[PDB]
């Protein structure tokens, strides 16, 4: 590699991708249980319900006294709270890729709102070179039309077209329903920011139905569940009760198993997947006003060359263009982040939870073999029940427990897209 | 315009004589020896001091930029700001606003109690049999006369130091103990201005606000604020995560940020999703952890015979503390750690108290994530009440701001938002991706 066309991307518009060392787990630990087997109540989730039950067994009254001290020294000698060293980070690193990234296609579409007003759209990231030239992902009609030096006579009906236009190519939308839990799809996404190195929404739309959402992250998470730690259970020759409580423990702690397993699953997903696609809808919404601010520049760009015509025969209003496009931004918006939300909910429930749910079964298989063992060499101490007990061991473990993500979620954009997944 | 005389029920100016009790000149924990700046207390355990911080660190004297830039998105830098009587009166009544802002919200009301209630435990003693207090959880009060007297707080809210939006929660400790993880909790001191804020981007309201502005908008100036009185919450209460828990990020692919680095303590102080990047394991560690501190604290009151420094009897001090950290006791005064009411109480300052559920009371626009990094920062003045209210903070009702959060849109308020030169390159912190 001899030449090189560089740019500098600012650190903090980067990816996260926490260290698989930040997630721990004792899922593959065993356990005995006994009549005596704490059972770890529900945790409520935090709502705005909660914190008004709070809120009434709060004391507000009688706050503690200014009570009187003796005088300490004139001077109180202190020092701070040591606070760690954090060692610089490493700056200005290098990287020589073999194809376009998502930054390079964003950074395309950036001009100097300075004087230099011969701002021109194109079709090809040779933008990237010419600063004066802007790259966008609208079609290459788009691109001729805003280019064409306008007529004093025809600029507001020119313009008024860009409007229309602009809204054409980003209230872009797709349907499907062969992807599964992806309705809808944004085919601009793909020439916008390059995703999967294509830049053509002909073969986006392709490749995401394909093989999914992985498309758009930067990097697969790593996610795996060891096999389930066991139970073991202790029987109580003659005592009833005792052996009952031990055979709804065993049970009640498996639905806590499996609590532990989504609530853990839920957690990866939130940090590795979720803040990728968070990313990504922030970027689209950068490519979005960079192609909003290039066309108004070209746009004003052509009204300055006019003569005092521009008084009576234009009077633009640069604002209100302004106002139109960004409305324009804010329904593709809609569309992008809802889109976005399928895809992130749709990676959690194909690609990952599917990974839990395996390991919750096979334990569930073992945990009633176990049960019913128990059940059958105890029948003598619980001859009061065997059937009883037999019929909630098999009703109870030959049922998956549902996966509602309401109950590890809060954000309610989620938890619809969660709802219209169900269905 | 309401709730004004509330929660800070004097109407202090700046230049108003010093009386020795809620305005006078005072001295802080120091290393070496601090001149006396004028200060003013707002409300029961808590003063403010409109100076630059130069003395809460000795290595931070100096308000000017540092050799090294700071790698953080945003800075900014004016040895100026913060020195003339006006810049402090305004100072003053910013950070007062801020508070009544605060205090008018459900939420608010309780954090701000929570806090009050949060005194450093009177841990200062080596003879178990005594309690004493721990005297860098107090202050000097200078008299008219020249005399002084010492006292106790819980909270300070100090002008910046050098980089004037660095905000953050410094303390002072003890030579073996560590007050703010150990269950003893100490005096906190809040690096803050009301005069600057943080802009960021949204991409998410919408769907419900399809008018939503254009440009970057205006983090509230309450929300960074209740942000910085949680972490003063876990801090007094000796709870606060140890900052070596970090998040390591992988930093080697071409895409991955250079490094970052946000705490534990971070994570569960913003709420939302960030809390939950955090596993249960860990989770669980940490309570068990503090409730194990909280039945050390229960132990030293019932070891406690009496008390030194202080016409306070032993046994109001002792339900001083049954009360901040809602201890049982007998009918024989024996005290213990109910592990209900330790839950509950952990769980109220973990997570009830989070910057994303006071957003929810605020009803304001903000960054949904700690990782919404800022991009801007802007000039600002929230004290005259056509620019901002107690009740809708920059989205005034009945107004053209009050709708889509427009008062919080920097390009619709603009005559509320003068753009200021970030002090950190956008090029200084970067990685050169290079395509062939
Ligand atoms: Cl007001
Ligand atoms: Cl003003
Ligand atoms: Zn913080």
């Amino acid at each position: 590699a001899l030449n090189l066309q560089c740019i500098k991307v600012n650190n903090w518009d980067l990816f996260f991708s926490p260290s698989e060392d930040n997630f721990t787990n004792d899922l593959n630990k065993g356990e005995e249980i006994t009549s005596d087997t704490n059972i770890e109540a529900a945790e409520e989730n935090i709502s705005l319900d909660l914190i008004q039950q709070y809120y009434l067994t709060f004391n507000f009254d009688n706050e503690p006294e200014n009570i009187s001290i003796e005088n300490l020294s004139s001077d109180i000698i202190g020092q701070l709270e040591l606070m760690p060293n954090i060692e610089r980070f490493p700056n200005g690193k290098k990287y020589e890729l073999d194809k376009y990234t998502m930054f390079h296609y964003l950074r395309a579409q950036e001009f100097e709102h300075g004087k230099s007003r011969i701002a021109l759209t194109n079709s090809v990231n040779e933008a990237l070179l010419n600063p004066s030239r802007v790259y966008t992902f609208f079609s290459s009609d788009y691109v001729k039309k805003v280019n064409k030096a306008t007529e004093a006579a025809m600029f507001l009906g020119w313009v008024e077209q860009l409007v229309y236009d602009f809204t054409d190519e980003t209230s872009e939308v797709s349907t499907t329903d062969k992807i599964a839990d992806i309705t809808i799809i944004i085919p601009y996404i793909g020439p916008a920011l390059n995703i999967g190195n294509m830049l053509y929404k002909d073969d986006f739309v392709g490749a995401l139905i394909f093989s999914g959402a992985v498309i758009l992250l930067e990097f697969i998470p790593e996610i795996a569940i060891p096999v389930l730690g066991t139970f073991a259970l202790v029987s109580y020759i003659a005592n009833k009760v005792l052996t009952v409580q031990t055979i709804d423990n065993a049970l009640s702690k498996r639905n806590e198993k499996w609590d532990e397993v989504y609530k853990y699953i839920v957690t990866n997903w939130l940090a590795k997947v979720n803040t990728q696609i968070d990313l990504i809808r922030k970027k689209m919404k950068e490519a979005l006003e960079n192609q909003a601010e290039a066309t108004k520049a070209i746009i004003n760009y052509q009204y300055n060359q006019y003569t005092e015509e521009e008084k009576n025969n234009i009077n633009f209003n640069i604002d209100d263009l302004s106002s139109k496009l960004n409305e324009s931004i804010n329904k593709a918006m809609i569309n992008i982040n809802k889109f976005l939300n399928q895809c992130s909910v749709s990676y959690l429930m194909n690609s990952m939870i599917p990974y839990g749910v395996k390991r919750l079964e096979d334990f569930d298989a073992s945990l009633k073999d176990a049960l019913l063992k128990y059940i059958y060499d105890n029948r003598g101490t619980l001859i009061g029940q065997v059937d009883r007990l037999k019929d909630k061991v098999n009703n109870t473990l030959s049922t998956d427990i549902p996966f509602q993500l309401s109950k590890y979620v809060d954000n309610q954009r989620l938890l619809s897209t969660f709802t219209e997944y169900i269905k | 315009e309401f709730g004004s005389m509330e929660f800070v029920n004097k109407q202090f100016n700046y230049k108003d004589p010093v009386n020795g009790v809620d305005i006078a000149y005072i001295k802080i924990p120091n290393a070496g020896q601090m001149q006396p700046v004028k200060a003013f207390k707002i409300h029961n355990k808590i003063w403010v001091i409109p100076e630059r911080d130069t003395f809460t660190n000795p290595e931070e004297g100096d308000l000017n930029p540092p050799p090294e830039a700071k790698q953080v998105p945003v800075s900014y830098y004016d040895s100026t700001y913060l020195s003339t009587d006006n810049e402090k009166d305004n100072y003053l009544k910013g950070v007062t606003k801020l508070f009544e802002r605060i205090y008018s919200t459900d939420l608010g009301r309780m954090l701000l109690t929570s806090i009050v209630r949060g005194i450093p435990f009177w841990g200062g003693s080596t003879i178990d049999t005594e309690l004493k207090v721990i005297d860098t959880n107090c202050i000097n009060v200078i008299q008219p006369d020249g005399s002084y007297r010492s006292e106790e707080l819980n909270l300070v809210i100090i002008g910046p130091s050098a980089d004037i939006i660095q905000f953050e929660c410094k303390s002072f400790g003890h030579e073996v103990l560590n007050l703010t993880r150990n269950g003893y909790g100490s005096t906190q001191y809040i690096r803050f201005s009301p005069d600057f804020t943080f802009g960021f981007e949204e991409s998410l309201e919408v769907d419900t606000n399809p008018l939503l502005g254009a440009g970057k908008f205006a983090t509230d100036p309450a929300v960074t604020l209740a942000h910085e009185l949680i972490h003063a919450g876990h801090r007094l209460y000796g709870i606060a995560i140890n900052p070596n828990r970090v998040f390591k990020v992988n930093t080697n692919a071409y895409y991955e940020m250079s490094g970052l680095e946000v705490s534990f303590e971070e994570l569960r102080t913003f709420g939302g999703h960030d809390a939950k990047f955090i596993d249960s394991l860990q989770e669980n560690e940490f309570r068990l952890y503090y409730y194990n501190k909280f039945k050390d604290i229960a132990s030293t009151l019932n070891k406690a015979k009496s008390i030194v420094g202080t016409t306070a009897s032993l046994q109001y001090m002792k339900n001083v503390f049954k009360e901040k950290y809602l201890l049982s006791e007998d009918t024989s005064g024996k005290f213990s750690v109910d592990k209900l009411k330790f839950d509950k109480l952990y769980k109220m300052l973990t997570e009830i108290y989070t910057e994303d559920n006071f957003v929810k009371f605020f009803k304001v626009l903000n960054r949904k994530t700690y990782l919404n990094f800022d991009k801007a920062v802007f000039k600002i003045n929230i004290v005259p009440k056509v620019n901002y209210t107690i009740y809708d903070g920059f989205n005034l009702r009945n107004t053209n701001l009050a709708a889509n959060f427009n008062g919080q849109n920097t390009e619709i308020n603009n005559m509320n938002f003068t753009k200021l030169k970030n002090f950190t390159g956008l090029f200084e912190f970067y990685k050169l991706l290079c395509v062939d």
